[PDB]
């Protein structure tokens, strides 16, 4: 059933499980015609599939010319998706399957369910969930490789670099979804935070900054106090 | 016109005759139904005055038999008989005739409503959706469930109803999935009326036949069927446009024949609401909607 609070240790079991989100495959800019109507005009997007366990993210990028001659673009996205995380699922060897595939959007559970009809035991899930990774974009690294593709491609990161030396995949799902939170409510400071100390810097093989263990502490602190403020500055409290 | 005989009625029961019912009491000399139309199935069925539990009853066509009822204690239930004899039958019916101990069966001529409702009805396509090969009817009623429904447990008193489900392999062709779960026409056209029906009347009969099982006993797999068998049609962006004028007509009259208090069991207000206001079909069923609209407008 849906993935939420309750089960939420669940995530980090030994069983494979990947999370499918679609809020960066269609992606575009809304302006104004010589004629003063407006026309919109789609941009590079991506699929975010990520297994929280190991920190693997496919991250699958839609380029343009996917959306060249089609009708209902915002609809399509979800069965280009539903396809795509499928064609992904036949390329992995049996033991690298999931055995869950979890959407954090509703609309596509039916899309996904029938692309993977053939999979009849990989159970597709929703969440109760309110994850942040539509922020994804706001990653310098992932932005830019998603912006300068010039075809369709999948490119394979670890979103935690190598926290998982140090740390369990609980807290490196926590530090993530509390980044990428930050980031989607102030990223301007989500990122100044990240970056304020030069000293610090993000290895050429990395996403992040290179952290000590107390730096992640204020680090962490920093965005906190970021989430809560713009609660306030949002709802006046 | 045929006859069905009754040996008796040892307990109260209200019967039914296609859409027609009376109550008969305890021990009342009741010897059966008379001047049953020729030319159509027909459905007598019963629900006892004590257990309101289990409506039942049996599908048959006189004219492939004489058949009578006779309360088998065995099983505590009015059971449906073949008899053999002929000579021996029709000497019953016309003692009971004479003695004027049967009801007639009360069709006003004008009217056209068990027509209307049985059109492609078929005994033969009973038979094989209730599996009794020993007899020339078939036994029907409110607990039995669907093959369908077992698949989600006795097979023998199964309804063997064709299976619809919209998110399966034969619903959806590889390559096509988007396009086969919004347009459902291949599934309709290829799958269904060319490959398992072969024609448009074999697909009509099984869905009025769920949907007369789902009014007369209250059969809750079948009430599934009958509007898995609309929803498909409506579902689909290429339909014969004489299937859509017969669909409309097919379903303006079971709408009309709903009792009015049974509304809220019986129609799904997802599907009608889909069938009606967004599907493809959704202006192609313009009597239905009119009769919908103006009978039960807070379902819509
Ligand atoms: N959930 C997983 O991905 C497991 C992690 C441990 N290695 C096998 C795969
Ligand atoms: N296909 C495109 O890139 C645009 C996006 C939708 N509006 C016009 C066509």
């Amino acid at each position: 059933g849906a993935m939420n609070s309750s089960n939420y240790a669940e995530l980090f079991n030994n069983d494979i499980k990947l999370f499918v989100d679609d809020t960066n495959v269609y992606r575009v800019t809304v302006h104004k015609t010589f004629e003063g109507n407006v026309a919109t005009k789609a941009i590079n997007g991506c699929i975010f599939t990520l297994n929280p366990k190991t920190g693997h993210l496919f991250l699958k990028i839609i380029h343009t010319s996917v959306w060249a001659g089609q009708k209902r673009l915002s609809q399509l996205a979800k069965w280009k998706t539903a396809e795509e995380v499928s064609a992904l699922v036949r390329s992995l060897p049996k033991e690298e399957q999931p055995k869950q595939i979890i959407v954090t959007r509703k609309a596509m559970l039916d899309p996904l369910e029938v692309h993977m009809l053939d999979f009849p035991n990989i159970a597709i899930r929703p969440t109760e969930l309110r994850l942040p990774f539509s922020a994804a974009m706001s990653i310098d690294k992932l932005s830019d490789v998603v912006m300068k593709a010039t075809e369709p491609q999948m490119v394979l990161f670890n979103i935690y670099d190598d926290w998982l030396d140090r740390i369990s995949s609980y807290t490196a799902f926590s530090r993530l979804t509390l980044l990428l939170r930050a980031l989607k409510t102030n990223e301007e400071s989500a990122k100044m935070i990240l970056l304020s100390d030069p000293t610090i810097t993000i290895k050429s093989y990395h996403l992040w900054p290179s952290f000590t263990d107390e730096q992640w502490i204020t680090i962490e602190s920093q965005m906190r106090d970021l989430i809560l403020t713009e609660y306030g500055r949002k709802y006046n409290v | 016109m045929n006859t069905v005989p009754f040996t008796s009625a040892p307990i109260e029961v209200t019967i039914g005759i296609d859409q027609y019912s009376f109550n008969v009491k305890e021990n009342q000399p009741f010897h059966g139904i008379k001047d049953i139309p020729i030319g159509h199935v027909h459905v007598i069925h019963f629900q006892h005055a004590d257990n309101s539990s289990m409506r039942y009853g049996y599908w048959f066509d006189c004219r492939m038999g004489n058949f009578y009822i006779q309360y088998d204690p065995k099983d505590g239930l009015y059971k449906m008989m073949e008899e053999r004899d002929g000579a021996k039958f029709e000497n019953i019916v016309h003692n009971f005739k004479e003695r004027q101990m049967m009801v007639s069966y009360p069709k006003i001529d004008e009217d056209d409503t068990w027509y209307n409702l049985t059109e492609f009805v078929q005994m033969d396509k009973i038979r094989k959706i209730v599996r009794k090969d020993e007899n020339q009817f078939s036994y029907v009623d409110s607990s039995m469930t669907t093959v369908q429904e077992n698949e989600l447990s006795d097979p023998a008193h199964s309804l063997n109803y064709t299976v619809i489900n919209f998110k399966s392999r034969e619903a959806i062709r590889p390559g096509h999935e988007m396009e086969d779960f919004l347009d459902k026409s291949y599934y309709l056209n290829t799958v269904m009326l060319q490959g398992i029906f072969k024609n448009s009347s074999n697909y009509f009969g099984e869905l009025q036949f769920a949907f007369l099982n789902a009014m007369f006993f209250g059969n809750y797999g079948s009430s599934l069927q009958w509007h898995a068998m609309i929803e498909l049609i409506c579902s689909s962006a290429t339909v014969p446009k004489h299937m859509l004028d017969k669909l409309d007509e097919i379903l303006y009259y079971q709408i009309k024949t709903l009792p009015e208090q049974y509304s809220d069991i019986l129609l799904n207000e997802r599907v009608w609401n889909i069938c009606l206001y967004s599907s493809f079909q959704k202006n192609s069923l313009h009597n239905t909607e009119k009769i919908m609209e103006n009978k039960y407008p807070e379902l819509l």
